[PDB]
């Protein structure tokens, strides 16, 4: 389900598969924000729920549906659902959520790598935390290395929302280890690759 | 106004029951189809099932059909779901949802978060991030159960360049965070920077100052 | 009829003849 980047104002067509025709004309949209119940938009097809404007719209045949923004406000920005619906017997299914994002120029990433704390280092275990901060667009990759190896499978990334002001992502990557592991080896980085970055950004440390 | 007020949050160990309620007001209640609808953390929605206005007729989706109940109370307005045989897998939040105006999902409840996992209720640790134009600072929230947890630094001082980032759910089963703040690097010597942690489910408040 | 009506009325159908 691939994300869409678009600026406001532009044109979006969203597509929902359907199988066996879904059944007469049971197609219907939901719309999600972050932290928030889903609200339906199209049901039937076709139809407008109450208080959706007309620049939502849904058409379709077959088992071809579609849902076309045909300009996005600010406020539009949101994951969409298609939802297939039938009758005889009841049944409700929905899709995979698209998200829409708002499209932005190119921002690389600032990084910033944190060595475990001591308070961390007294309970045996050793956090070392890599900050990815206001970039565009979201796709980027972190790779950490331990003495010149790379590393897999030892951190988990987390990303934030895209912000309210400037539409940018943060990303924070944990690298997880025993405290004993830990002190096997002394220099720690993460190496950081993005659009924005020419060559890829590496910052390190070396322990104490 | 219809308006539908789910019960709160619960914790669960793997092979229990659960039954959540929703309070209906602002409508008769006897003329809507009622839907449950979950929500895994950071996936997509998914129908559970639906009950007639008289509560005699029920239809769940296959996946459920044999551990889920759903049940309905008029005269207390009340809406009821109760899963079964919980598994890790049916960690969620769950909506109740009407559907008085298209027979589909028209006015949700605000949802109820259900965390099954063999973990006990656990207050985080908080350690900081320390820093080395601008400077970098944060705090790890690390080992708390269950979700959420709330930061905050200076006690709402702060908030320009302030990102919380969500949890992530560790092999140890406890949940992990962590919370950042830009700040220029000039002001490292003459501000005090403190991160304020709540984790309301173990009532849990968590203070820490972050010196280089 | 509006659609929100018509499939409301189809559900009706399917619960009472179960």
């Amino acid at each position: 389900p691939g994300t869409l980047s678009l600026s406001a104002g532009e044109r979006a067509t969203l597509s929902c598969r359907a199988s066996q025709t879904m059944t007469k004309n049971y197609v219907a949209w939901y719309q999600q924000k972050p932290g928030q119940a889903p609200r339906l938009l199209i049901y039937g097809a076709s139809t407008r729920a109450t208080g959706i404007p007309d620049r939502f719209s849904g058409s379709g045949s077959g088992t071809d549906f579609t849902l076309t923004i045909s300009r996005l406000a600010p406020e539009d920005f949101a994951v969409y659902y298609c939802l297939q619906y039938g009758s005889s017997p009841p049944i409700f299914t929905f899709g995979p959520g698209t998200k829409v994002e708002i499209k932005r120029t190119v921002a690389a990433p600032s990084v910033f790598i944190f060595p475990p704390s001591d308070e961390q280092l007294k309970s045996g275990t050793a956090s070392v935390v890599c900050l990815l901060n206001n970039f565009y667009p979201r796709e980027a990759k972190v790779q950490w290395k331990v003495d010149n190896a790379l590393q897999s499978g030892n951190s988990q990334e987390s990303v934030t929302e895209q912000d309210s002001k400037d539409s940018t992502y943060s990303l924070s990557s944990t690298l997880t280890l025993s405290k004993a592991d830990y002190e096997k080896h002394k220099v720690y980085a993460c190496e950081v690759t993005h659009q924005g970055l020419s060559s890829p950004v590496t910052k390190s440390f070396n322990r104490g | 106004q219809v308006q539908l007020v789910q019960s709160g949050a619960e914790m669960k160990k793997p092979g229990a029951s659960v039954k959540i309620s929703c309070k209906a007001s602002g409508y008769t209640f006897t003329s809507d189809y009622m839907h449950w609808v979950r929500q895994a953390p950071g996936q997509g929605l998914e129908w559970m099932g639906i009950v007639n206005p008289s509560g005699s007729g029920t239809r769940y989706a296959q996946k459920f059909q044999g551990r889920v109940t759903m049940t309905r109370d008029t005269p207390t307005k009340t809406f009821y779901i109760e899963l079964t045989r919980l598994k890790s897998d049916d960690t969620a939040v769950y909506y109740c949802a009407s559907g008085i105006l298209t027979g589909l999902f028209d006015y949700w409840g605000q949802g109820t978060l259900v965390t099954v996992s063999s973990a006990s209720t656990k207050g985080p640790s908080v350690f900081p991030l320390a820093p080395s134009g601008t400077a970098a600072l944060g705090c790890l929230v690390k080992d708390y159960f269950p979700e959420p947890v709330t930061v905050s630094w200076n006690s709402g001082a702060l908030t320009s360049g302030v990102h919380t980032f969500p949890a992530v759910l560790q092999s140890s089963g406890l949940y992990s965070l962590s919370s950042v703040v830009t700040v220029p690097s000039s002001s490292l010597g003459t501000q005090t920077y403190i991160c304020n942690v709540n984790h309301k489910p173990s009532n849990t408040k968590v203070d820490k100052r972050v010196e280089p | 009829n509006s659609t929100g009506i018509d499939f409301q009325d189809e559900l009706d159908e399917f619960f009472k003849n179960v």
